[PDB]
C-alpha cells in the first residue's frame, strides 16, 4: 500500500488535484496507514487510487471463491490506471477550457452586435429626424430649380431611411434566434465552474474503469464502479452521477463511426471499443 | 551602460491572433514570453525570433504574466478571475488559484519566491501562496480597479496603480498603507520601481538630501495616461520629477539595466527613451502601426522587446 | 400637394436616366479597350 502511494504521488505530483475548500469527512476510508490524519485533497485522491486496485484484489478473490475464472492484478495495472487518469484529466480540462473560450467569444460577439442594434436604433431616429426637415423645407420651398434638386435629395434621404429599415430588420430577426443560443450558452458559462471541479474524481472513476474493468462482465464491472463511486463519496471527492461512462468517454460522432464497423448497439460493446481507443 | 534601441529590428513576431497585452523576458534563458488577449501565452526566442510554444489553459484574455527570481514558474493572470502559475521546466499548469473577483489585471511573484500579489476590478489586492494556494491576506483601500501592481527587490514593499489616482504603497508586515499618492492629472496606468543600481543617480539627478541613515530610500514611478510620467520617493511621497511630452496614453514604464535613461511605451505608436539627470536624450522612435501595449528591458543582454495591439511583438537591438 | 410628388418622381427618373448614361459610357470605354483582345 505504500508503494501504490508513493507512485500516485509522484506520478500525479504535475496534475492540479488541489482543492483549497476540500472537506475532510468526519469517517475517512482510511486505505494507507501512515496517511496523515487532516488529508489534503490530493492525498484523498492518492488514497481512492489505492482504494481501488485493492478492490481489484477483492474481486478476483470473490470470482475465485465462486470458483470464476480470474485474471492476475500487477502493478502494471496500477501504472495504466495513473496515466489513463493524468491523461484524462489534461485532455477533459483543455476540452472544456476551449469549450468555455469559445462560448464566452461568442457571448462577447452577440453583446457588441445588440450594442451595435442599439447604435442603429440612434442612427435610424436621426435619419428620420433629418427626413423629416428636409421634406418640410421642400414643401415649404415648393409653395412659394433647386426645389427639384432638394426634393430629390429628400428621395435620396427616403431611399437610406429605407435601407437602413431594411438593415434594422434583418438585424433584429438575426438577434432574436439567437436567444436560444446565448441562453444555452450562458448557463454552461455559468455551469463551468462546477464542471471543473468533478473533473478528478470522473478522471479517476474513468480510468480505473478503462484500465481494470476490461476483463470482468457487465455485473462486476458495475460492481466495481458502485464501489469505486462509494468510496469516492465517503472521501467527498466530487464526481458527476449522472453522465453515464460510455457517454463521457466518447463523442457522437465516434459512436456513430463504429456502429458503420458493426459495433453491437450495446453499453458493454461500446466501453470494449473505448477501451481498445484509449 | 548605454544600450539604447535603433530603429532598425531584427524580429517582428506576429503568431498571436489577438493584440498583445505584456511581454517579459526570462531571468536565465534565451526566452522571451508573450501574454495576448487569445487567452494564450507565447514563448519565443529573442535571439533568433523563433515560435516555441504556447501555453493555451486560460479562459479569457490573459493580462499579465510574471516570473521568478530563478526563472522556474510562471504567474499567469486573466479576465477569467483567476491566477495560474505555470512550471516552467515542463509547461504545464499546476496550480489554479480562485477568488479574486471580477477581470484580474496584474500579477507578479517577490523574489522571495514563496508568494504572490495580484490586483483586479474588484478594488482590491490579494496575497496568494505558490506553495499551497490560499489567500491569506487581502489588501484594501483602493476605491476603484487596480490596474498594475509591483514589489520590491527583496519581497516587502508593494505599489499598487488604480483608476482612483492613487498610487498606494503597501507593507507585507503591517498591512497598512503607509504612503498614499493621490496627485495624478488623469488615470495611473503603469508603475515600475528603481534598482539599486540607479539610487545613487538619483541624488544629483533631484538634489534630494540624504537622511540620518544616509540611504535615499525606495524609488517611485508612475505613468498614467495624461501622457505624464512622474518619478516618486516611497520613503517620503514628494515629487522628483515629471516628464511631459508624450502624444497619447502611456501603458508601460521601467527604467534601463545601468540605471542612467528612461525608456516607455505609449498609446502614440512610437517608443520614447527620456533621460532625467540631464533632459538631454528626448529618442523618439516609432514601434508599431497600432497602438503599442507592453514592453520590457534584457537586464544583461542588448535586447528590448514591445508588444501591441497589431498582434505583432518585435526586437529591438541595443547600442 | 401630388404635383410636388410627380415632379419628384420625375426628379428620380432623371437620376435612373442619368446613372444608365453613366453605365452605357462607362461600358462602352471598356468595350473599346477590348478590341485588341
Amino acid at each position: 500500500t505504500e508503494a501504490l502511494y508513493q507512485v500516485g504521488k509522484e506520478f500525479t505530483s504535475k496534475m492540479d488535484l488541489e482543492k483549497p475548500n476540500y472537506i475532510v469527512p468526519d469517517y475517512m476510508p482510511v486505505v494507507y496507514d501512515k496517511l496523515p490524519q487532516p488529508p489534503s485533497h490530493r492525498e484523498a485522491i492518492v488514497n481512492s487510487c489505492v482504494f481501488v486496485h485493492q478492490t481489484l484484489h477483492q474481486a478476483n478473490a470473490r470470482l475465485a471463491k465462486r470458483g470464476g475464472r480470474t485474471m492476475a492484478i500487477t502493478p502494471r495495472h496500477y501504472l495504466d490506471f495513473i496515466n489513463h487518469y493524468a491523461n484524462l484529466f489534461h485532455e477533459k480540462r483543455s476540452e472544456l477550457e476551449e469549450q468555455q473560450m469559445h462560448l464566452n467569444v461568442g457571448l462577447r460577439k452577440i453583446k457588441e452586435t445588440v450594442d451595435q442594434v442599439e447604435e442603429l436604433r440612434r442612427d435610424l431616429r436621426i435619419k428620420s429626424q433629418e427626413l423629416e426637415v428636409k421634406n418640410a423645407a421642400a414643401n415649404d420651398k415648393l409653395k412659394k430649380e433647386e426645389y427639384a434638386v432638394l426634393i430629390s435629395e429628400a428621395q435620396a434621404i427616403k431611399a437610406d431611411l429605407a435601407a437602413v429599415e431594411a438593415k434594422v430588420n434583418r438585424s433584429t430577426a438575426l438577434l432574436k434566434s439567437l436567444s436560444a443560443e446565448r441562453e444555452r450558452w450562458e448557463k454552461t458559462s455559468e455551469t463551468f465552474k462546477n464542471q471543473m471541479s468533478t473533473i478528478a474524481g470522473d478522471c479517476l472513476l474513468s480510468a480505473a474503469f478503462i484500465a481494470y474493468a476490461g476483463y470482468f462482465d457487465q455485473q462486476m464491472r458495475q460492481n466495481l464502479f458502485t464501489t469505486w463511486s462509494h468510496h469516492l463519496q465517503q472521501a467527498n471527492i466530487q464526481f458527476r452521477t449522472d453522465i453515464a461512462r460510455t457517454e463521457y468517454l466518447s463523442n457522437a460522432d465516434e459512436r456513430l463511426r463504429w456502429q458503420a464497423s458493426s459495433l453491437p448497439a450495446d453499453d458493454l460493446c461500446t466501453e470494449n471499443a473505448i477501451m481498445l481507443k484509449r | 551602460k548605454e544600450w539604447i534601441p535603433r530603429p532598425p529590428e531584427k524580429y517582428a513576431l506576429s503568431g498571436h491572433r489577438s493584440p498583445v497585452t505584456r511581454v517579459i523576458f526570462h531571468p536565465v534563458f534565451s526566452v522571451m514570453v508573450s501574454a495576448s488577449e487569445d487567452a494564450t501565452i507565447k514563448v519565443w526566442d529573442y535571439e533568433t525570433g523563433d515560435f516555441e510554444r504556447t501555453l493555451k489553459g486560460h479562459t479569457d484574455s490573459v493580462q499579465d504574466i510574471s516570473f521568478d527570481h530563478s526563472g522556474k514558474l510562471l504567474a499567469s493572470c486573466s479576465a477569467d478571475m483567476t491566477i495560474k502559475l505555470w512550471d516552467f521546466q515542463g509547461f504545464e499548469c499546476i496550480r489554479t488559484m480562485h477568488g479574486h473577483d471580477h477581470n484580474v489585471s496584474s500579477v507578479a511573484i517577490m523574489p522571495n519566491g514563496d508568494h504572490i500579489v495580484s490586483a483586479s476590478r474588484d478594488k482590491t489586492i490579494k496575497m496568494w501562496e505558490v506553495q499551497t494556494g490560499y489567500c491569506v491576506k487581502t489588501f484594501t483601500g483602493h476605491r476603484e480597479w487596480v490596474r498594475m501592481v509591483r514589489p520590491n527587490q527583496d519581497g516587502t514593499l508593494i505599489a499598487s496603480c488604480s483608476n482612483d489616482q492613487t498610487v498606494r504603497v503597501w507593507v507585507v508586515a503591517t498591512k497598512e498603507c503607509k504612503a498614499e499618492l493621490r496627485e495624478h492629472e488623469h488615470v495611473v496606468e503603469c508603475i515600475s520601481w528603481a534598482p539599486e543600481s540607479s539610487y545613487s543617480s538619483i541624488s544629483e539627478a533631484t538634489g534630494s538630501e540624504t537622511k540620518k541613515s544616509g540611504k535615499p530610500g525606495p524609488f517611485l514611478l508612475s505613468g498614467s495616461r495624461d501622457k505624464t510620467i512622474k518619478m516618486w520617493d516611497v520613503s517620503t511621497g514628494m515629487c522628483l520629477m515629471t516628464l511631459v511630452g508624450h502624444d497619447n496614453w502611456v501603458r508601460g514604464v521601467l527604467f534601463h539595466s545601468g540605471g542612467k535613461f528612461i525608456l516607455s511605451c505609449a498609446d502614440d505608436k512610437t517608443l520614447r527613451v527620456w533621460d532625467y539627470k540631464n533632459k538631454r536624450c528626448m529618442k523618439t522612435l516609432n514601434a508599431h502601426e497600432h497602438f503599442v501595449t507592453s514592453l520590457d528591458f534584457h537586464k544583461t543582454a542588448p535586447y528590448v522587446v514591445t508588444g501591441s495591439v497589431d498582434q505583432t511583438v518585435k526586437v529591438w537591438e541595443c547600442r
